[PDB]
């Protein structure tokens, strides 16, 4: 079952990747909404 | 509205959960109809004088009596028969009929003790409670079929959980005597008692209980002192104050 | 077919954080009444440590 | 306990449900507070209808049947709209209970725990059925105390 | 627990024989019977005392 | 003779009872090992109806729905909707039976004539430890052994747990406090009846 | 205080974790998830109480479901809709009927109510929400004339 | 003649010994006058009434 988790890792990882490098306008007026804006660095 | 003239004199009387039908108890078992003034179903095992006869709350065709021959006799209206008897070392006063189990029963004996039985096993009784002085006269159960309360000669009136042999909790008064009969209320909060001294009292079910409507934060405290209360039962000191009652 | 199909795991070091009991003994019991009283016990130390690890989140 | 009281006031008639109240211990010092505080009264009594008076008339004409203790046709029309038909309802006058059960099938109970729960409801009407209705409760009572007089009386304005 | 344990109500009075015989109404809390050793059967009202 | 006759009627009549007494076992096995019993047993309809179940009670009386009504049932066409609306619970109800499957045809009609429509405009070393015992602190342990633990590391595992909100979460903390009996306060409590008939 | 708080924000905390499995939301955003919804937690459970704060509420969870519903479709992932949409619908539920019962003489806000059930609520609840409508503003006969067009 | 309650307690204190003078205090002809009184001392609630 430890090929199990370490198969599902991946897929958090490769899902993850997608949804960052491409965004709609309209996904970033709905973020800041949710998430506010704020910068930690 | 009606009444029935009689040739005995006849000791208790019952009526029917959910049928229209009394039966009351004499020098022998009679079951009778509120249109019908004569008995349609006359019972009898033996010669005696019949103190008590109940109804079963649960299978409402059986029935449950105590006689003079120190002897409990489990009846049926349907086949309209005896079922078995029972005789113990004293007269029982009074039967009860757990309202949660339908084959269970509480006699109140004359030998300072309670004795619970499973009516498909009378050979021996469940449970036996003892911890009476006198004679108890009547037993009821509370409505959720977990405790139940008895009254004895002596004047005092005590409330046991079925699956203990010990009184929870024992009530008395110095202007209170030989209670004799006591009444559980149908809300499993009070406790009535009629005494001979012409005194109606009433008693509280838990006598450290708030009555009124609680928020939510008196709630949730009061259930957390009852689980405390249950986890360190065991303890020497927290069994000290819990037992200690004035008598 | 959905690709994971359990519900989501708690990280075992941080359950073990919120554990009172003494896993190491090998106690003896052959009495049916001393088990469903020991795997109760089990049960409620089990549920209480697993809702505190997912509270990790809060901090 | 679960069972419903009907309320009438010069704004209108109310219906309200109780869920649940410690009925033996109900004339107690602690347990009072139950209907005093508006916060426990709130969590055990609900207002689940209510139909106001159009107008003056309408008020006083209701008024006048339920002195004599008659059925009027708009208290029957909330009875029958939202009363599900082994129902319990608490009127405060003995009259209009039995005129209700022979009209409708309800079972009508004027006294016991009823009597101390439509003081509650007369005591805290007011802030349930506050921005319902138009005209104020205050001045509804205050309006409907002079018609009511001047028909007994048969005044004349001239 | 000790401090709050209160157990005591109230004392219904009326009778003028012992009581012998009690009977709780099924359908109302507050309404219960009894029977006093010279005959009489007395209809108490629980909540009003 | 007539006695041992009536001691024979006595033994059929205690074997049918008790057959019949034998089907509330499980019922009273169930109950006595419940984590919460709940009281009164019987369940209560929710707060708020649906509206569909309130329109069955209303009646006619003005004359418009008396002629609305006279001229609806000369016809075939029903008053209410079978479906939606339920009721209490020979050949004239499996008729309705046949109602209801065309009624719940229909709505599939519509249902998938919509979608249609729908797609179509999508397309240790040093320590000394104190061997003395602290008597004052022995008095507060627990002395006896208390039933049913047979050895005293079996009763040591219950114990071990806290319960307290300052060590437990709060959803936590209300599963290790449920009362074992909840009553509420002004309903009546009847015995059971037949597993709610 | 914070106790009822606490109470409702772990059990807010599961659809957020399964959100984390799905890999729709990150680590920083769940974070900042449970923040503001803390924050606007603060808000609702003080003694004194506003019509605005429950309104922000809701106006709150309905962005959040929106953000997840764009979010599925681009992902593909379709399972597990019991855990977090209907979680979310039966708190926002609780909220409204909470400030409903606060604010009977709104009817502006039960028409919110409303358009929220239709948006995403099962037709049982509308139904109980009309009827809950017409039992104390009986006296507009459009709020009739909505029940019936429905 | 009057009874009060603070009177009567005084007769149920004593016990079975007196039950004959109970018996006699219960009697139709008499008036049973209330008092709410928090105690059972009865020489002081006579006074006041007086
Ligand atoms: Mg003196
Ligand atoms: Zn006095």
């Amino acid at each position: 079952a430890v090929a199990a988790a370490e198969e599902e890792r991946r897929l958090r990882q490769r899902n993850r990747l997608r949804l960052e490098e491409d965004k709609p306008a309209v996904e970033r007026c709905l973020e800041e909404l949710v998430f506010g804006d704020v910068e930690n660095d | 509205l009606h009444t029935i003239l009689g040739k005995t004199v006849y000791t208790g009387i019952d009526h029917h959960w959910k049928e229209a039908v009394f039966a009351t108890c004499g020098q022998q078992v009679d079951i009778w109809d509120e249109q019908r003034t004569n008995p349609i179903c006359s019972m009898t095992w033996g010669f005696d004088s019949i103190s008590s006869v109940k109804f079963n709350p649960i299978e409402t065709f059986l029935l449950g009596s105590c006689a003079s021959d120190r002897n409990i006799v489990l009846y049926d209206m349907r086949q309209a028969t005896p079922l078995k008897k029972v005789i113990l070392d004293m007269r029982t006063n009074t039967i009860c009929w757990n309202p949660m189990e339908a084959f269970i029963f509480t006699a109140a004996n004359e030998d300072y003790n309670l004795y619970t039985f499973d009516m498909r096993a009378l050979d021996t009784p469940v449970m036996v409670h003892m911890d009476h002085v006198s004679a108890v006269l009547d037993v009821d159960y509370s409505p959720t079929g977990k405790e139940f309360v008895s009254a004895s000669f002596d004047k005092s009136i005590r409330i046991f959980p079925v699956d203990k042999s010990r009184s929870r909790e024992v009530y008395h008064t110095k202007r209170m005597q030989h209670v004799i009969c006591v009444k559980w209320t149908s809300d499993s909060k009070y406790i009535m008692c009629g005494s001979d001294e012409m005194n109606i009292r009433l008693w509280k079910a838990n006598a450290s209980e708030k009555l009124g409507v609680l928020t939510s934060r008196e709630k949730a405290a009061k259930d957390y002192n009852q689980k405390l209360k249950e986890k360190f039962q065991h303890y020497p000191h927290i069994k000290r104050i819990a037992r200690h009652r004035h008598l | 077919q959905d690709p994971f199909p359990g519900p989501a795991p708690v990280p075992v070091e941080v359950v073990q954080k919120f554990c009172r009991i003494d896993k190491s003994r090998k106690l003896p019991h052959s009495k049916a009444k001393t088990r469903s009283r020991l795997e109760v016990a089990e049960a409620e130390e089990e549920e209480t440590s697993i809702k505190a690890a997912r509270s990790e989140l809060l901090l | 306990v679960l069972l419903h009281v009907l309320f009438e006031h010069a704004v209108g008639y109310a219906l309200l449900a109780l869920k649940e109240v410690e009925e033996i211990s109900l004339l107690q010092p602690q347990v009072e507070e139950s209907v005093l505080n508006l916060g426990k009264f709130h969590s055990i009594v609900r207002l689940v209808a209510f139909c106001p008076f159009a107008s003056s008339q309408v008020a006083l004409e209701n008024a006048n049947a339920v002195s004599e203790g008659v059925v009027h046709e708009d208290l029957r029309l909330l009875l029958e709209t939202h009363l599900p038909s082994k129902v319990l309802l608490g009127v405060g006058d003995p009259k209009i209970g039995a005129a209700i059960q022979e009209e409708l099938g309800y079972n009508c109970q004027t006294g016991g725990v009823i009597a101390e729960i439509l003081r509650g409801v007369r005591l805290h009407f007011h802030n349930l059925v506050k921005g319902l209705t138009d005209l104020s409760a205050c001045k509804a009572q205050l309006g409907l105390g002079h018609s009511y007089s001047r028909a007994k009386v048969k005044f004349n304005v001239n | 627990e000790r401090v709050f344990a209160k157990p005591f109500l109230a004392s219904l009075d009326g009778h003028r024989d012992g009581v012998n015989c009690l009977a709780k109404h099924p359908e109302k809390l507050a309404t219960v019977l009894s029977g006093a050793c010279d005959g009489e059967v007395r209809i108490w009202n629980l909540t009003q005392r | 003779n007539k006695e041992e006759i009536e001691r024979i009627h006595r033994e059929v009549a205690f074997n049918k009872t008790a057959q019949v007494l034998s089907k509330w076992d499980p019922v009273v096995l169930k109950n006595r090992q419940a984590e919460q019993l709940v009281f009164p047993l019987e369940k209560e309809e929710p707060a708020i109806a649906p509206i569909e179940h309130v329109l069955s009670g209303w009646k006619a009386r003005t004359p418009l729905e008396q002629e609305i009504f006279n001229l609806l049932h000369k016809n075939k066409q029903p008053v209410t909707d079978p479906l939606l609306t339920p009721v209490e619970k020979l050949e004239e109800a499996k008729m309705r039976r046949a109602e209801l499957q065309r009624a719940r045809a229909l709505q599939s009609y519509y249902e998938a004539k919509a979608r249609r429509e729908k797609k179509i405009k999508s397309k240790l070393p040093n320590v000394i430890i104190n061997e003395k015992r602290n008597i004052h602190a022995a008095a507060h342990q627990v002395r006896v052994l208390p039933y049913p633990f047979t050895h005293h590391w079996q009763f040591e595992r219950t114990i071990q747990t806290p319960i307290g909100s300052t060590w437990n979460t709060q959803r936590a903390f209300q599963k290790l406090t449920t009362p074992k009996v909840v009553t509420k306060p002004g309903h009546i409590i009847n015995p059971i009846k037949a597993e709610d008939v | 205080m914070a106790e009822i708080i606490q109470e409702r924000i772990e059990d807010r905390l599961p659809e957020l974790e399964q959100l984390e499995r799905i890999g729709l939301f990150s680590h920083a955003e769940i974070k900042a998830i449970i923040k503001k919804a803390s924050d606007l937690e603060y808000k609702i459970q003080r003694r004194t109480l506003f019509k605005e704060d429950f309104i922000n509420y809701v106006q709150y969870e309905i962005n959040l479901l929106e953000l997840i519903q764009r979010r599925r479709t681009r992902i593909g992932y379709s399972f597990k809709k019991d855990e977090i949409e209907n979680s979310i619908v039966h708190r926002v539920q609780g909220v409204f009927q909470r400030a409903s019962a606060k604010w009977k003489d709104d009817v502006q806000l039960w028409l919110s109510y409303v358009a929220f059930c239709k948006k995403w609520a099962t037709k049982t609840r509308l139904s109980k929400v009309f009827s809950a409508m017409l039992a104390i503003h009986s006296n507009k006969p459009a709020l009739w004339i909505m029940a019936a067009k429905w | 003649p009057c009874i009060t309650d603070c009177v009567m307690a005084e007769i149920e204190k004593l016990g079975q010994k007196y039950r004959v003078a109970l018996r006699i205090a219960k009697d139709p002809r008499f008036e049973r006058l209330p008092c709410t009184h928090k105690g059972t001392y009865a020489d002081d609630c006579l006074v006041q009434r007086v």
